[PDB]
């Protein structure tokens, strides 16, 4: 900063991504995995080469944190080791899902004054620090990572906690429904390493579709759309046909099975929601988010999808960049470096007049 | 990429001074100055309103030729609401500017001689120009023959 | 497209040299670039006049 | 101790990775920190 230095730590669910405010690249980026004897609660190498005497188990699974113990491991162990600084003079930035619970966030601002110590903190939605990147102040952002997901409205700083849809998709589903798909043709998994290469395999060569019917009739008449990947496992396989229909699951929610809603009734369900004064400000300029840009080609249907769903009085003014996939990290990182943000920063001095509970009011 | 162009734009800006950490805070104005704003046919209107402050001060026919131009780009809208933004970047000859002595057509008109007035000032500016670059050329000497030691010279700093 | 967007290009530089705007022919390459996919330009007259301040404030 | 380290990581180990009055006495500062970095990760 210039004052007291902040640090910004985004801590996802396949990546915890730690820094110093005022970095474009995160300082430290390794794998989310926290140890346990089943050596001992490692985040890196050792813990994830000797997963046959250690538990396997994450600290943030849907935007919720399934085990407190577990994330209190994961960010003692990225503050001490993964950065190595004194936490008195460094206040950091820490992270959160869209429409998370009072009580939970008062346990979060709780257990890192106190189990821990900080001078000074903060705790923030990763949605609206992502549009603060593209700078805009207001917009729709639909919010697709690896485990967690919502489209949530912002508009001036401020989020109706009404129209924030959280949405059961995500990259859980994604590898769920690869390893669906590839048994569904026939395929073994039996282990860690098979998880892994296939969602590798969705990472890299997949095509993310933009309709089932368009590019399903192009595929009947001639299968052009295949790609040839020859392994040197000692394995041959290859089709075209099943790698454009597995992305499709966010098209219509039954190629999945999911009950739950699809991506355009959604941003349609949001939209509807939030407030019809606010509607084509919001339109004014739409945002991308979501880590499953691995593969490009998915901004081309938030582009479509979001054309279709407002009224085109104008031409659609969207921004589409490939920051997508850190665009968290670096809204925290460029909000938090400077001095005027230090108004919006809670300090300990309100913690202890006000209770730890005024994080659920000022910021949200 | 959006993202880069925000990138690309503060690199015209900045100048020989580093230049790749001035880069990366340059950067955040780009993005810290966008909702400032936010917080606290028209569009070829917009044109004629300075087509207007053209032709006041002379030069008619190239107020004219400016709207043939708008013509043919409304045959984009939002590229002309950054170039009305400013109109001077400025200091902080034609022989059909008058046809009278050549030309086909020349129903005899007398004289008025202000229109040699605005004929004489076509002259003087010219004047006014060659001057002020010699008046730049004398500066930069008698800034060198007068000073002190120290003013901006890096060998004193060693 | 970007032939067609390359002479529209070169047609509206004329119309800011004629009207002496403060901006360079790179930077109008820059922002009809940018423009194309779509960014409201009402936001775009607040970021330069300010990003150019404080390109100054370095020197 | 800490200078005996990254030189024979850097020769010896063969990895050249990250392994990290006076004027107002600035040494104590920084050094000690270092050591509690550097020696660590060794």
């Amino acid at each position: 900063d210039d004052d007291i230095a902040a640090l910004v730590v985004d801590n996802g669910s396949g990546m915890c991504k730690a820094g110093f405010a005022g970095d474009d690249a995160p300082r430290a980026v390794f794998p989310s995995i926290v140890g346990r004897p089943r050596k001992d609660s490692y985040v890196g190498d050792e813990a994830q080469s000797k997963r046959g005497i250690l538990t396997l188990k994450y600290p943030i699974e849907h935007g919720i944190v399934t085990n407190w113990d577990d994330m209190e491991k994961i960010w003692h162990h990225t503050f001490y080791n993964e950065l190595r600084v004194a936490p008195e003079e460094h206040p950091v930035l820490l992270t959160e899902a869209p429409l998370n619970p009072k009580a939970n966030r008062e346990k979060m601002t709780q257990i890192m004054f106190e189990t821990f110590n900080t001078p000074a903190m903060y705790v923030a939605i990763q949605a609206v620090l992502s549009l603060y990147a593209s700078g805009r102040t207001t917009g729709i952002v639909m919010d697709s990572g690896d485990g967690v997901t919502h489209t949530v409205p912002i508009y001036e700083g401020y989020a109706l906690p009404h129209a924030i849809l959280r949405l059961d998709l995500a990259g859980r589903d994604l590898t769920d429904y690869l390893m669906k798909i590839l048994t569904e043709r026939g395929y073994s998994f039996t282990t860690t390493a098979e998880r892994e290469i296939v969602r590798d395999i969705k990472e890299k060569l997949c095509y993310v579709a933009l309709d089932f019917e368009q590019e399903m009739a192009t595929a009947a008449s001639s299968s052009s759309l295949e790609k040839s990947y020859e392994l040197p496992d000692g394995q041959v396989i290859t089709i075209g046909n099943e790698r454009f229909r597995c992305p499709e699951a966010l098209f219509q929610p039954s190629f999945l099975g999911m009950e739950s809603c699809g991506i355009h009734e959604t941003t349609f369900n949001s939209i509807m929601k939030c407030d019809v004064d606010i509607r084509k400000d919001l339109y004014a300029n739409t945002v991308l988010s979501g880590g499953t840009t691995m593969y490009p080609g998915i901004a081309d249907r938030m582009q479509k999808e979001i054309t279709a769903l407002a009224p085109s009085t104008m031409k659609i003014k969207i921004i589409a960049p490939p920051e997508r996939k850190y665009s968290v990290w670096i809204g925290g990182s460029i909000l938090a470096s400077l001095s005027t943000f230090q108004q919006m920063w809670i300090s300990k001095q309100e913690y202890d007049e006000s209770g730890p509970s005024i994080v659920h009011r000022k910021c949200f | 990429s959006i993202t880069q162009l925000f990138d690309d734009l503060c690199e015209a800006l900045l100048p020989a001074a580093n230049r790749k950490r001035a880069k990366r805070s340059l950067k955040k104005v780009a993005y810290n100055a966008l909702f400032t704003n936010l917080f606290q046919l028209p569009a070829r209107n917009k044109i004629l309103m300075l087509s207007f402050d053209l032709r006041v001060g002379g030069l008619g026919p190239k107020a004219d030729r400016l709207e043939e131009l708008v013509e043919e780009l409304e045959a984009v809208g939002s590229v002309l609401d950054l170039l009305v933004q400013l109109a001077g970047s400025g200091p902080p000859r034609d022989y059909f500017l008058n046809n009278k002595h050549v030309g086909r057509n020349v129903p005899y008109s007398g004289y008025d001689c202000d229109d040699l007035s605005v004929f004489e000032m076509d002259v003087q500016s010219l004047i006014s120009r060659e001057e002020c670059l010699c008046h730049s050329m004398i500066q930069e000497t008698l800034q060198v023959m007068e000073a002190a030691p120290g003013t901006g010279l890096p060998t004193v700093g060693l | 497209n970007l032939n067609a967007v390359r002479e529209t290009m070169d047609v509206l530089l004329e119309i800011s040299r004629i009207l002496n705007t403060g901006l360079d022919m790179e930077t109008l390459s820059i922002c009809v670039r940018l423009c194309e996919q779509g960014i409201n330009p009402e936001a775009l007259s607040s970021v330069i006049k300010e990003l150019r301040k404080a390109t100054e404030a370095l020197k | 101790l800490i200078g005996k380290s990254i030189n024979f990581l850097h020769q010896v180990c063969h990895d050249q990775t990250p392994t990290t009055t006076d004027l107002e006495n600035a040494f104590q500062g920084k050094i000690d920190a270092a050591y509690f970095e550097t020696s660590k990760y060794l």
